[PDB]
């Protein structure tokens, strides 16, 4: 999992 | 606030911003080429295996 920005 | 967490499938390329850290553009699972985003590494969670494989031998 990453955040998306 | 930060952007949601979503579901990596793969990392598609890298590049240096201007502090010499890495950024990665992102293809998210389930999603294809139109939404890859640019996302800087400290935005990626246990995500080395992307790295690594992305890097190659």
């Amino acid at each position: 999992f990453a955040l998306k920005s | 606030a930060s952007g949601d967490l979503y579901e990596v499938e793969r990392i598609v390329d890298k590049r240096k911003n201007k502090k010499g850290k890495w950024e990665y553009l992102i293809r998210w699972k389930g999603y294809g080429s139109t939404e890859d985003t640019w996302e800087p590494e400290h935005h990626l969670l246990h995500c080395e295996e992307f790295i690594d494989e992305f890097n190659g031998l």
